[PDB]
């Protein structure tokens, strides 16, 4: 009911970002959105005096047909001052099960700061260039800007205050338009209790990170090694030697004296069996001296499996992985690489929320044209990440498969 | 006096920590000064200008071809960013055909839109006085000056806001705004059309807007921004190749812009060989030999532009297919239709700057482009017919390392095709013979050696002058495909070469990369297996290169 003053960082003008095309349906579908809001206040129309830009698109959350508006406020969440901050809930990501909700809604009920509304321009496009573009500036707390979060986090806290204090078992976390809510109760009963807080939040997505885990590195088990079974093992134990001290092969390279035909059989000699066995002790263990730094930026990278399977690392320096997972679900992609990415990314960047409350930024194995051309055709979350693109072919990959 | 409804005002500031503009007056002759005397008296009467006393500090020169010139240079560095008046040139293939397209003069109400009073100081201008013995007249604008910055924007979101109830109320007709003219197309009846045109005259006079009456001069067909626009058709204004007997930098870089611009319209269209000459030029006036490719692709162009080739206007109704044909040298042209044999349009697609290359990805990033011009010019994604088999399509994708995909296409048959010239195996190759290949090179004298031993005894060693490491890791490579049956096994340490070959190329600057390509075509199956130098693997022979 009364606003608060917002500025940008030193020396920064506001976003000046090109709006990219879009389909005649995501065009119409926002032009019915931004008139309803239009209607509700919480946008009004420009004039040619406000020259920043903030590209927006249109998409279609799970299990609804409705069109949703997505501004992709990447650079101005970027320019805009940092706000100030709450310790991330490192119980979050230990608690037995997880529910995301859209409280986006909420932030249209604050109005925005009259002098920073002009850095909320967005345009929706016209077909063919015919016109400059229908342009809105925003009224009130926009989704998807990270001011809107810090500017409600009171409001959040005085609507949440006889919740929390009914559940002191449920940790709640808030990440841009998205709440977090963990617990360990069952299936049902946590469905039940998601309604209740879902009707209490009215008047004013199922996770589990506990079935997710770090993966080790694994050797195989063999009773006969062929020359090329022990030359991938050397190699695969090779790369390792660079995540883990003691990793030892040269009994293992022993073997491969003389030039043998590659599925030529070849028996492991003791001394074999004693460096493979104190390698497999040796991977048992933990990484040494990993360690999360707020300061540092979160990199994950993705390979390309085939058959559906995805492999992930993130990591802040290389060699030390903070998290590691195969994703392989399989829901209406199977015959689009791209979609598979896009949700694997979607995937990864929630669990980096819950795990550090930042997102990576990811490296893609996809050529720039392909990804920037179709990945607004299937995202569903509210937040975008950052990334860049994968050209060579790392060879690591099968050492992750 | 019919009261006339004020046109609101765009509020404008200066850029930050900047101020207005104090340009000192050119001194001007007796005959221009009286000149631009009579005509800003006129204009004062009009009320696009008015009379300022001495303490505005502000000033912009002014000119005389009489005519009025303010030249307003110093005024625009200091103004706003303004949005812009627009994000792309429309293309003509978008339009929808019209029974009916009528033009409007506008123009008149380009001086009728206010000024922000608060920024009307800094337009200050100043007319010398004869022989400057009396202080000159100062003036300063009430409405948008031709060529101050912000002029066009404002003026076309004025007009916008004007139109909008117009064209909110009467969605059987389409009115579009260009600089000081308006279009407005409809299906209805003649008597209809030109109706509505007159009640768009009343709504505009309800500004004070005036719409000229007698007859416009624009009429079909219309010449605008290099094209033909015509009631059924469209297409670009007459393109002529000249007869040159040498040829410069200029005419190179005219005739590659024709071709370019005819290429949206004309299929088949060719410009490598003519873009290649202007490699690393820097004279716009240098004379540059034509090569015999050159020639025989300005012959197949002078073919192609022989005579006039027309496209059709969008049709909403009818499905959009996008058609594409390899045309060689990374050069791929396309067709966009509705119908067949009527284009919408046509274009061309080169590839990229790289290394290496195959003829999949350059398809994979020309529908890309296509689909990407599609949501522009007509807001959906065509359906494709691609000179590529679906198994082909399917085997790339499954096995290709990196994420792909190509919206939903159909295979045509129309050679070239698309194909995979190579496919690497999975698993070693039983009874293949297996090929321990290695290269150094020594980085002083460039002198190094490239080899194999097999796991028959089979074994070679050549030396090499003027190579490096990378470049004997593929000659070692090459030598082992070279001198192996239809089926073999290669195990390499070169993560270069691995890198290399794991890109799936069919095409590369390096001949020998190009080489080891002719070689994998012709072999029946390839094993490639990758281990770690210098870690005493029995086989990789280090030492035997290095010697
Ligand atoms: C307004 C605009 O942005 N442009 C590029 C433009 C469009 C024109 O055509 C037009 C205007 C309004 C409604 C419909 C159409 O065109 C539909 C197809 N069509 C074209 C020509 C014709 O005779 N019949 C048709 O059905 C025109 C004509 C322009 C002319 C000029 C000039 N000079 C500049 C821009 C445009």
């Amino acid at each position: 009911i009364e606003t608060v003053p917002v500025k940008l960082k030193p020396g920064m003008d506001g976003p000046k970002v090109k709006q990219w095309p879009l389909t005649e349906e995501k065009i119409k579908a926002l032009v019915e959105i931004c008139t309803e809001m239009e209607k509700e206040g919480k946008i009004s129309k420009i004039g040619p005096e406000n020259p920043y830009n903030t590209p927006v698109f249109a998409i279609k959350k799970k299990d609804s047909t409705k069109w949703r508006k997505l501004v992709d406020f990447r650079e101005l969440n970027k320019r805009t001052q940092d706000f100030w901050g709450i310790p991330h809930p490192a119980g979050l990501k230990k608690k037995k099960s997880v529910t995301v909700l859209d409280v986006g809604d909420a932030y249209f009920s604050v109005p925005l700061d009259e002098d920073f509304r002009k850095y909320t321009a967005f345009t929706i496009p016209s077909i063919n260039n015919e016109t400059p573009g229908i342009r809105y500036q925003y009224n009130v707390l926009p989704q998807g800007w990270k001011g809107s979060p810090a500017i409600f986090q009171s409001s959040m806290t005085k609507i949440l205050e006889p919740f929390k204090k009914q559940n002191p078992d449920i940790v709640i976390y808030q990440y841009m338009d998205d709440l977090y809510v963990g617990s360990d109760l069952e299936i049902g009963q946590h469905r039940t209790k998601i309604e209740e807080l879902r009707q209490h939040l009215l008047r004013w997505y199922e996770l589990h990170p506990d079935k997710w885990t770090v993966q080790p590195i694994v050797l195989p088990e063999k009773d006969s090694w062929t020359v090329n079974d022990i030359q991938k093992l050397v190699g695969k134990l090779n790369w390792a030697s660079q995540i883990y001290p003691g990793i030892k092969v040269r009994q293992l390279s022993k073997l491969l004296r003389g030039t043998k035909a590659l599925t030529e059989v070849i028996p492991l000699t003791e001394e074999a069996e004693l460096e493979l066995a104190e390698n497999r002790e040796i991977l048992k263990e933990p990484v040494h001296g990993v360690y999360y730094d707020p300061s540092k930026d979160l990199i994950a990278e993705i390979q390309k499996q085939g058959q559906g399977q995805w492999t992930y690392q993130i990591y802040q320096e290389p060699f030390k992985n903070l998290k590691t997972g195969k994703y392989a679900r399989m829901r209406g992609a199977h015959t689009n690489d791209v979609k598979q990415l896009t949700e694997a990314v979607q995937k990864i960047t929630t669990e980096s929320i819950v795990i550090w409350g930042k997102t990576p930024k990811f490296k893609l194995p996809i050529q720039k044209e392909t990804w920037e051309t179709w990945w607004t055709e299937y995202w569903q979350a509210t937040w975008i990440p950052e990334w860049e693109f994968v050209n060579t072919p790392p060879l690591v990959k099968l050492w992750y498969q | 006096m019919v009261p006339i409804s004020p046109i609101e005002t765009v509020p404008v500031k200066l850029k930050p920590g900047m101020d207005g503009p104090k340009v000192k007056q050119w001194p001007l002759t007796e005959e221009k000064i009286k000149a631009l005397v009579e005509i800003c008296t006129e204009m004062e009467k009009e009320g696009k200008i008015s009379k300022i006393g001495p303490e505005n500090p502000y000033n912009t020169p002014v000119f005389a071809i009489w005519r009025k010139l303010v030249d307003f240079r110093e005024l625009n560095k200091r103004t706003q960013d303004f949005w812009e008046v627009q994000l792309g040139i429309p293309h003509p293939a978008g339009l929808k055909k019209n029974k009916s397209v009528t033009v409007l003069d506008v123009g008149d109400a380009y001086f009728s839109v206010p000024l922000d009073e608060d920024f009307r100081k800094y337009t200050a201008f100043t007319i010398p006085s004869i022989n400057n013995e009396t202080p000159g007249i100062r003036y300063q604008y009430n409405v948008l000056p031709q060529g101050w910055k912000g002029s066009p924007a404002i003026f076309q979101s004025s007009m916008t806001k004007i139109l909008e109830p117009f064209a909110a109320q009467n969605p059987d007709i389409v009115i579009c705004q260009y600089m000081d003219d308006l279009y407005v197309g409809s299906d209805l009846e003649i008597g209809q059309h030109r109706t509505k045109i007159e009640e768009l005259r009343q709504h505009l006079l309800r500004w004070g807007l005036t719409t000229p009456d007698k007859k416009h001069q624009k009429e079909p067909p219309f010449l605008w921004m290099g094209y033909e626009l015509h009631p059924d058709k469209w297409t670009v204004q007459p393109i002529v190749l000249p007869e040159k007997d040498s040829w410069t930098v200029n005419d190179i870089q005219k005739l590659v812009g024709k071709l370019n611009w005819a290429s949206q319209i004309y299929p088949g269209i060719k410009v490598r060989q003519l873009s290649k000459l202007l490699r690393g030029t820097k004279a716009l006036t240098e004379v540059i030999p034509l090569t015999e490719e050159a020639e025989l692709e300005l012959a197949e162009n002078r073919e192609i532009l022989k005579e006039p080739v027309h496209g059709v206007y969008y049709d909403p109704s009818k499905d959009l297919i996008a058609e594409i044909q390899k045309q060689g040298q990374g050069q791929w042209t396309y067709q966009i239709y509705q119908e067949p044999f009527k284009n919408l349009k046509t274009g061309k697609y080169a590839r990229m700057r790289g290394a290496h290359t195959n003829d999949v990805k350059q398809l994979t990033e020309a529908v890309q482009k296509i689909t990407t011009e599609s949501i522009v010019i007509w807001g959906k994604t065509p359906k494709f017919k691609l000179p590529i088999q679906k198994e082909t399509w399917e085997t790339w994708w499954t096995e290709y390392w990196q994420a792909t995909w190509i919206p939903e296409w159909e295979f045509v048959n129309t050679p070239p095709l698309v194909k995979l010239w190579y496919q690497l195996e999975k698993e070693p190759i039983v009874g293949a013979e297996t090929f321990y290949v290695d290269g150094a090179a020594n980085r002083e004298t460039k002198l190094g050696k490239a080899g194999y031993v097999t796991n028959k005894g089979r074994q070679k060693v050549v030396p090499l002058t003027n190579t490096t490491n990378q470049k004997t890791e593929l000659q070692a490579i090459y030598l082992a495909l070279q001198d192996s049956g239809l089926e073999v096994n290669i195990v390499t340490d070169s993560q270069y070469a691995l890198g290399i070959i794991q890109a799936q190329p069919d095409k590369s600057e390096s001949e020998l990369v190009n080489q080891i390509i002719e070689q994998l075509i012709k072999k029946e199956k390839v094993y490639l297996a990758w281990v770690p130098a210098h870690k005493g693997i029995g086989g990789n022979e280090q030492v035997d290169k290095l010697v």
